[PDB]
RNA sequence: AUCAGACACCAGAAAAGGUGUUAGUUCAUCUAGACAGCAGGACGGUGGCCAUGGAAGUCGGAAUCCGCUAAGGAGUGUGUAA
RNA sequence: GGAAGUCGGCAAAAUGGGAAUCGAUUCCCACUGUCCCUAUCUACUAUCUAGCGAAACCACAGCCUGGGGAACGGGCCAGGCAAAAUCAGCGGGGUGGCUUGUGGCAGCCAAGCGCGACGUUGCUGGCUCUUCCUAUCAUACCGAAGCAGAAUUCGGUAAGCGUUGGACCCACUAAUAGGGAGCUGGGUUCCUACUGAUGAAG
RNA sequence: AAUGCCGCGGAGCUAUCAUCUGCCGGAUAACGGCUGAACGCCUCUAAGCCAGAAUCCGUGCCAGAAAGCGACGAUU
């Protein structure tokens, strides 16, 4: 069949002969199926309900105020930065690249890590290079040299965020 | 494929059994009966 | 589609007699000597129940020695003869003194041209072209 | 949380003044009240909205808002009404009736077509022929192009080959009967011009005479 | 020429058999092929529902022409009285005792000249001499033995492979008598025999026969009068 | 019958986890 | 309550959803006729202007003005190649 | 049929042997109940009987479900239940109401009570085994989709019934869905239960 | 001649290595509808009703309470 075959058969022969009556029933009573939807269901899919329901709520009260007015082993278990290394770094949790959100720009560069100066909540992490949560590091900012406060953890996040000091 | 179970085999068995398949064992009764 | 393909017609249930790892000897024409069987088709979920086919089935099949171009396909092939006796439904007694089955395309058109032996009249059945292409058919 | 009715809402934003239009409304009549002269008395009718501007085209104004909402603001009793005489005036002052300014000529023989509205009776017993639909009654020397109005008429018609067929002739019309809905929403995409707009001439209010009969 | 399928197959040829003075077809599956053949030789030739030996190949198993017919080895004694009582008496049925049980696939025969198998037994080729009353050669198709499956003869035009040669197709049409083409049926496939079978005065090919083959054998059996 | 998935009647170390923990979310609230 | 409740700061899920019910709080019109329901009008400049095979309010780009009013939005949706 | 078994020709049959690579390994041929897939036959034991006749072990014993803060146990709580005496088998029994499907930083709103919800914008271990759950791979029936047909995608009820054969690989299959509650390899230097068999007794 | 070795070998046992057999009544779920309010319209739902899955419950099949029972026969 070429194209539009469908509405050339529906043009040269019509629609089915219920459609227009069983949609009009159907969209009349939706009203009483969404609540029944809402009442019956359980687990996941009521929650997603929900979710999308507050989403939707929320919006509609929205558009109709906008309606309104214009009407009117020893090793390291944090991720780490590169005898004295007794503990075991591991290369995948070590970390060269950090995302830097600078504060006055309001931007995110994702720039190499130059290194790290100290760590709060340990100094002796901080000659591991082991980034934590408010450790202190410094990127070069010739893209933009500069120091930073990481704003996450890294141990769990993954992804160095940290804030400019800037 | 659907079972004996299903709903549908045992509405068109049952139509088998309504029809002159089983009117095949009705004379068939009927002969020793009489005899 | 493989499976039943262009089979033309039910087959009764046979003796199986040539399970997988079978060597059996090829007779159609096209230059092919020998067989090795590698799976057959049609076989469900048995647990440790070793595949095997009867006659007229259609299994996957390598040619260990025959012609180096007919080779290096694993290539659907007709069980045409059997050693292990089978019940023909008529209530005789069958058994063909060799393993014996064609080269064949999965659609059911060997690429011989002409069987050397008896074959099976269930072989010769479910396969109208293995029957045209036949000599014997017993 | 509550078995309601929903109130759907959309975004027309053309919210009607209410009370205020009702107020103007009655500013208006007085306004017509104290107006110079023809004291007519007449507002609308089944006639359409082209018919009631032509008709104020020859006036130099017809207007009356909501019906009675004039007689309450001018008053049954006489000394509430600006007029004399109007305790008899309100009673027969009922349904479309307004004044206007520019006569009666023109209002008593110019009475143009227009299409029949539910309620009333047909002048004749309109036919539909059967087969394909006939966009004129045979008048057209009709195109079968309304393949949607096979879905939207509800007769006895089926859609065959592109074209609006109906199977067996359906009589739109018969005379001497009402006009239902459904005969008079069939009969609007015909031309079924059975109308006669008029208007009431009975009595003026006359600055001197202050004489409104009732003929 | 008419397009035929036994079932659900393209192969007309091995289900059924056909000459100039009887059809035979096959039993047990859908009569819609015994319908079909009743539909142009009804009022010609008797049309025989038979099985050879409890089987449906029956097209390849016998062999046979307008004057006899034969049959396998394995062919039982209840089918051969079956055959016996359908076909009428001016036509003889004979069993063979070949050792090459497909002789539908091993002979070739018109009504005038047969084609032979070349490893056929002496026995066997004295007593198709006998009962089918045509000359009877030893030779091969194309290099290929199966003469009766990859050729098809009518009184008035055969066919063979496309893979012969020229000479090859003069040599046979020499030792036939009749006009020969080289040629295919069912789409490509070289199983003349199996895809075809005619009578003298009509065709019957599979429904995958494509309109250009079907021109040709309508051509060489000049069937359009 | 229950006609429950799960039984209403609560175990004695969870009915006394209860007034450990709510007693410590007030705490945490203060 | 087609997987009710007897639970025990109902504290983890907990933020909330429901055309289930009963009470309230704050604003709305209403015998100048309330909501709804059926009958009808819902227009004419105008197919406003760019935009296009074909777009006439409704593929698509700013509004979106006016004669009439009791009201007809350069138009709420369906739909039409239009 | 011929190692398809197993980590693997362990063990038997060929009588063990032919060629390669470093006694070992591989390859081709050969052989075979390791296997498909178990069946049959013999002797002994186990069975019963005559005689003889122990020991370990022993608070007392002997059903399960939920709870008993724990250690849940057999004794306690609430239930299902519950009928003498026994025989032969086989060996079972000697720690959040957690958790799941939707990442981190900043800004803009802003229902509302300096926060502020949704949004919105910015960036880098395997061999066999009983049962249960659904969170369904297939089979049954439905809804939606450019769903013309065929084939197909997603979603709903649904656990009744299936979810293989070989070295992630390649086939078969309608599919090869996910989980809960006798044995061996490479890796570090009495009673009670279950199953059958008798058995006193209104 | 510790079943000396070999061939055949009834009976028995046995092999998806042989043959046979494996069925229909309700109630529903997803879902599709009828009438019909709530809410003077509408609506599969609220009261009711219909159709509807290999699902649930029965029929069928196995066991027979050894503390469930009935009929019949004889009765020293």
């Amino acid at each position: 069949p070429q194209n539009e075959y469908i509405e050339e058969s529906i043009r040269k022969h019509g629609r089915r002969f219920d459609h227009e009556e069983r949609k009009r029933k159907k969209a009349a009573r939706e009203a009483h199926d969404a609540s029944l939807y809402a009442q019956k269901t359980r687990g996941i899919k009521a929650k997603l309900y929900q979710e999308k329901r507050r989403k939707e709520k929320i919006q509609m009260k929205k558009t109709i105020k906008q309606h309104e007015e214009r009407n009117a082993k020893r090793m390291i278990t944090k991720a780490t930065f590169v005898k004295y290394e007794r503990f075991i770094r591991p290369m995948a949790l070590r970390q060269k690249k950090a995302n830097v959100t600078h504060k006055e720009l309001g931007v995110t560069m994702q720039l190499p890590i130059i290194g790290v100066k100290k760590n709060p909540q340990s100094p002796t992490y901080t000659q591991l290079g082991v980034l934590t949560k408010g450790t202190v590091i410094e990127v070069n900012v010739s893209e933009l040299g500069k120091y930073a406060q990481i704003t996450n953890n890294p141990e769990l996040d993954g992804c160095v965020n940290a804030l400019l000091l800037t | 494929t659907s079972g004996p179970r299903d709903n549908n085999r045992n509405k068109w068995a049952k139509k088998h059994l309504k029809k002159g398949k089983r009117a095949k064992n009705s004379n068939f009764s009927k002969f020793l009966k009489k005899k | 589609s493989r499976g039943r393909g262009a089979a033309s017609g039910t087959k009764y249930r046979m003796t199986l007699g040539l399970p997988v790892q079978a060597i059996m000897n090829c007779a159609d024409n096209s230059g092919a000597k020998n067989l090795y069987i590698v799976s057959v088709f049609g076989t469900g979920a048995r647990l440790n129940r070793l595949p095997a086919a009867s006659c007229g089935d259609m299994v996957l099949a390598t040619v260990k020695k025959g012609k180096p171009d007919l080779r290096k396909k694993i290539m659907p092939a007709i069980v045409v003869r059997q050693r292990k006796a089978w019940r023909r439904k008529d209530g005789v007694y069958l058994y063909f003194e060799d393993n014996a089955g064609v080269i064949v395309n999965p659609k059911g058109e060997m690429k011989g041209s002409a069987i050397t032996g008896p074959v099976a009249k269930e072989c010769a059945d479910l396969w109208p072209r293995i029957a045209s292409n036949a000599g014997t058919v017993v | 949380p509550k078995s309601r009715r929903s109130k759907v809402l959309t975004l027309a934003q053309t919210e009607k003044k209410g009370h205020e239009g009702k107020a103007a409304l009655f500013s208006g009549v007085q306004q017509s009240l104290d107006s110079f002269d023809y004291m007519w008395i007449f507002d609308v009718t089944n006639m359409r909205n082209t018919y009631l501007k032509r008709i104020r085209d020859d006036w130099k104004r017809i207007f009356m808002g909501k019906t009675k909402v004039m007689a309450k603001a001018l008053g049954h009793t006489p000394e509430e009404e600006h007029a004399e005489n109007v305790s008899k005036l309100t009673k027969l002052l009922h349904g479309a009736v307004g004044l206007l300014f520019t006569v009666i000529g023109y209002f008593e023989s110019f009475v143009q077509n227009d299409f029949a509205r539910a309620g009333a009776v047909a002048p004749f017993t309109h036919v539909i022929p059967a087969g394909p639909v006939y966009s004129r009654a045979g008048q057209i020397p009709l195109t079968h192009t309304l393949e949607p109005q096979v879905r939207q008429l509800g007769m006895p018609t089926v859609l065959k080959n592109g074209v609006v067929t109906l199977l067996a002739d359906f009589p739109l019309c018969t005379e001497g009967q009402q006009l239902d809905s459904r005969q008079t929403r069939l009969l609007k995409l015909f031309g079924i011009t059975a109308a006669e707009f008029k208007v009431g001439l009975l009595g003026y209010y006359s600055k001197k005479g202050a004489s409104v009969e009732f003929l | 020429a008419l397009r035929a399928q036994f079932e659900n197959s393209n192969e007309i040829g091995v289900f059924s058999n056909l000459t100039n003075s009887y059809a035979l077809v096959a039993l047990g599956g859908s009569e819609n092929f015994y319908s079909v053949f009743e539909a142009e030789l009804g009022d010609v030739v008797p049309v025989v529902h038979t099985t050879i030996g409890g089987t449906r190949i029956i097209g390849r198993l016998t062999c046979g022409n307008r004057k006899g017919l034969l049959v396998p080895s394995s062919t039982t004694d209840n089918e051969l009285q079956h055959l016996r009582n359908s076909l009428p008496d001016p036509v003889k049925i004979q069993r063979v005792d070949e050792r090459l049980s497909a002789l539908g696939n091993i002979v070739a025969c018109n009504d005038y000249v047969a084609l032979v198998h070349p490893d056929i037994e002496r026995e066997t080729e004295e007593i198709i001499a006998d009962v089918l009353d045509v000359e009877v050669f030893r030779q091969t198709v194309a290099g290929n033995v199966l003469t009766g499956s990859y050729c098809a003869l009518s009184n008035q035009g055969a066919l063979v492979h496309p893979r012969t040669s020229i000479q090859e197709q003069d040599e046979l049409s020499s030792l036939l008598q009749v006009p020969l083409v080289a040629g295919t049926i069912n789409r490509g496939s070289d199983v003349i025999g199996a895809g075809l079978v005619v009578n003298d005065w009509c065709a019957f090919a599979g429904l995958d026969t494509t309109a250009t083959e079907l021109a040709v054998c309508e051509s060489i059996f000049k069937l359009q009068d | 019958v229950s006609l429950k998935k799960k039984s209403k009647r609560r175990t004695t170390r969870l009915r006394s986890r209860i007034e450990k923990k709510a007693a410590e979310s007030k705490r945490k609230q203060k």
